[PDB]
Formats: C-alpha cells, sequence, structure tokens
C-alpha cells in the first residue's frame, strides 16, 4: 500500500519481463519477491540484495534503484504465470512489513483466440421462483482476460452484475461467466438485454428478449 | 524437512472471535520470527503480525487494519504460532498463512536498515467472516454444438459439487468458480457442450451437492 504495483502485464513465452514496486521505504530497505498461484502457498523468489533460496530457477532475479524495487524473469516459462508480490518494510525505519497489491503475469502461449458468447435468459423455472437472472456464457479465448458490459435495451446497466475472473478451459483457452441479476418484472420492462465481451479490443454480443 | 501447518478457520459471525493455529517442524522455532499473512479471495496478500524470538523479547508487531482485536502468541514447548482474531468482521475472510520469517540486512552498510522475508509458508486455513445462514442452492436450468448448464443459486456457505449424468460426463463440461452477490449468498453456474443432434434426444441432468445444507438436487435441463 506504500508499495505500488500494476496490476497486470504479459510477456512472451521464452522473453524476458520485469516486474517493478514502487515506494520510499524501498529507498532504504530492500524488498522481497513472492509467487502465488491459485491453490499454493506463496514462495519466495528472491530477497535482499543479491539473493535467490535455493529452489528457485535462476531466471528470477532481483534488482533496486532508488525507491524502486524489480524482479526480472529472464526466459518467462508458462509455469510463471501467476501473481507475483513484492513486500518490504511499510516505511523507512519501520517494524511492520507490508505487501504490494500484486502483478498478475500473463506469459503468452499460444495464439490469440477470440471468445464465443452465449446469453441464456431466466428459465421458466426461476421466474416461477420470483428471480429472473440472465447467464452470459465467455468461452473458448486466448488470452485470459476479458472486460464485460451489459445493456438493457440500449441503456448500460450498472447494478446486480457479478463476473467471474477467467478460468482455464480443458483445450487450455479460458473461460468466463457474468451474471445480471433482475427482479422478473425488470426482466419483462425491456425489450432486450445485451451481454458484450470485449477482447483484446474487440467486443462480441449478445442480445436476448422476454 | 520444513513443515507448517496452519488449523482453525472456519465459519464465524461479525462480532465473533476465532483462533488460529500454526504447528511448526524442520526448524528450530525457538528462535525462528514467525509472521501471519492474510489473502482475502480475489485479492493480495496482506501482512497481519509477526511474533520475533527471544533476542527481541517475544515482541509482537501488528498491522494498523487488525491491531486492538487481533492477538499473535507463540508456544515454543508444542512448536505452534497462534492468532487470536477477536470482533472479527468481513474485511477478515479469509486465507490464513503462517510464515518463517527471515532477517536480511546489509553488514556495513553503515545505515540501519533492516528488513524482513518470508522463507517458508504453510498452505493456510481458510476464514470466512459472514453474517449469512447455512442455506441450500435452488438448481435452475440453462437450456439450449451446443451449450446447456446449471444454475446453482444462493448457496451458503461454499463449496458446492457439479457433477454432470452422476458423473459419466466429463468432456466439454466447464463448472465455473462461485461469485459471491451482494446478499451474501453464493452462486455458479456448470456449463457443457453437447452435440447438438443431441439436443432433445440425450438426457443431461446436473447433479448438484451441498453438504452444509444436506442438499441433493438433480436438474434435468431440457430444451425450450
Amino acid at each position: 500500500s506504500e508499495l505500488t504495483q500494476d496490476p497486470a502485464v504479459s510477456v512472451a513465452l521464452k522473453q524476458t519481463v520485469t516486474i517493478t514496486c514502487r515506494g520510499d521505504s524501498l529507498r532504504s530497505h530492500y524488498a522481497s519477491w513472492y509467487q502465488k498461484k491459485p491453490g499454493q502457498a506463496p514462495v519466495l523468489l528472491f530477497y535482499g540484495k543479491n539473493n535467490r533460496p535455493s529452489g528457485i530457477p535462476d531466471r528470477f532475479s532481483g534488482s533496486a534503484s532508488g525507491n524502486r524495487a524489480s524482479l526480472t524473469i529472464t526466459g518467462a516459462q508458462a509455469e510463471d504465470e501467476a501473481d507475483y508480490y513484492c513486500s518490504s518494510r511499510d516505511k523507512s525505519g519501520s517494524r511492520l512489513s507490508v505487501f504490494g497489491g500484486g502483478t498478475k503475469l500473463t506469459v503468452l502461449s499460444q495464439p490469440k483466440a477470440a471468445p464465443s458468447v452465449t446469453l441464456f435468459p431466466p428459465s421458466s423455472e426461476e421466474l416461477q421462483a420470483n428471480k429472473a437472472t440472465l447467464v452470459c456464457l465467455i468461452s473458448d479465448f486466448y488470452p485470459g482476460a476479458v472486460t464485460v458490459a451489459w445493456k438493457a435495451d440500449s441503456s448500460p446497466v450498472k447494478a446486480g452484475v457479478e463476473t467471474t475472473t477467467p478460468s482455464k478451459q480443458s483445450n487450455n483457452k479460458y473461460a468466463a461467466s457474468s451474471y445480471l441479476s433482475l427482479t422478473p418484472e425488470q426482466w419483462k420492462s425491456h425489450r432486450s438485454y445485451s451481454c458484450q465481451v470485449t477482447h483484446e479490443g474487440s467486443t462480441v454480443e449478445k442480445t436476448v428478449a422476454p | 524437512e520444513v513443515r507448517l501447518v496452519e488449523s482453525g478457520g472456519g465459519l464465524v459471525k461479525p462480532g465473533g472471535s476465532l483462533r488460529l493455529s500454526c504447528s511448526a517442524s524442520g526448524f528450530d522455532f525457538d528462535n525462528a520470527w514467525m509472521t501471519w499473512v492474510r489473502q482475502p479471495p480475489g485479492k493480495g496478500l496482506e501482512w497481519v503480525g509477526r511474533i520475533t524470538g527471544p533476542g527481541e523479547g517475544w515482541s509482537v508487531d501488528y498491522a494498523e487494519s487488525v491491531k486492538g482485536r487481533f492477538t499473535i502468541s507463540r508456544d515454543n514447548t508444542k512448536n505452534t504460532l497462534y492468532l487470536e482474531m477477536n470482533n472479527v468482521r468481513t474485511e477478515d475472510t479469509g486465507y490464513y498463512f503462517c510464515a518463517r520469517t527471515g532477517k536480511y540486512y546489509d553488514f556495513w552498510s553503515g545505515y540501519p536498515a533492516g528488513e524482513e522475508y518470508f522463507q517458508d509458508w504453510g498452505q493456510g486455513t481458510l476464514v470466512i467472516v459472514s453474517s449469512a445462514s447455512t442455506k441450500g442452492p435452488s438448481v435452475f436450468p440453462l437450456a439450449p454444438t451446443a451449450a446447456l448448464g446449471c444454475l446453482v443459486k444462493d448457496y451458503f456457505p461454499e463449496p458446492v459439487t457439479v457433477s454432470w449424468n452422476s458423473g459419466a460426463l466429463t468432456s466439454g463440461v466447464h463448472t465455473f468458480p462461485a461469485v459471491l452477490q451482494s446478499s451474501g449468498l453464493y452462486s455458479l453456474s456448470s456449463v457443457v457442450t453437447v452435440p447438438s443432434s443431441s439436443l432433445g434426444t440425450q438426457t443431461y441432468i446436473c447433479n448438484v451437492n451441498h453438504k452444509p445444507s444436506n442438499t441433493k438436487v438433480d436438474k434435468k435441463v431440457e430444451p425450450k
């Protein structure tokens, strides 16, 4: 929090990427760096001026200048896709520690693929249960990042939207889902609703009508 | 060799209390500095606090977010670190990790400048702070190659398990991570892509199990 990191970076398979952490406390303290994957504990990658723990591949290295500390991954492998966190003192001389906000590293390991999008209207069973949920299913895209926007008729819809972070499919492409929760009256009160999925600067849209 | 195992996680209501424990082996626990780190689901790591060794008199430091509510203690005889969580809030969810903490300093730099790093970590124990009550999901069909699915809606707590055709259908099946809605209840969906020629001909049933509520639902998903 006194340590700032960019939320997301991409690197081509086998190439090199630098993740940066910035804070006033880095002017007098070194940072340590952690890798975090879902379902697994964080792992220490690098610490101090020039220390890489045993067991960590030598493609991970750390550097520091001024208010900045940097983790460089030379020759990124697919297994390096993960969140990376820096940690240091929250301020010079402090007894406390803090983590940066994390950087999600995407390792681009297969060609771009545009999302297929399916939009399900509320089922009659859900309507009878006095609820109305539209389900936007987003599948078969790479890399695994999308933005979802919803429209009621032609107006952007704000409240009632929940969207999952993209999850890997068995074909190694990604899927995501987005939900628009409405009351039956709200559902029946518009001519149409639209799910708009933007992926790498291109938008795919599907529309349903009650 | 080095082993760290956290335990004590579970469900607690806002304002409640809970004690986490971390059992350690494979290292000199008595001199080890030990740190608690937490990660809310879908969010970053947060330093909670650290307990020092004998040289610093078992001194404890805490993040401002938890100071006055959380207490860190250790029992060297049991090689165990504790986190006493009191007056918990929703923001205290969820995974709590114990980490053996190293110290680094440049010896002859001449500027006082020590820092700590987290060299060994346990797998974490999940704490859910929520006012919600146990509730089984409603299962609704997502009617239709073609995609069909089931919407598993408004359940608490996690997890639910979803299979298709009693587990005989796994290829083409994708079950999404749950979303936590503003109501405090979770919802998820499971989808399967099937041949178009099979829509009204082969039966597709999603089997939903929610153990906390002893809910077992089988929903046939048919074309409209």
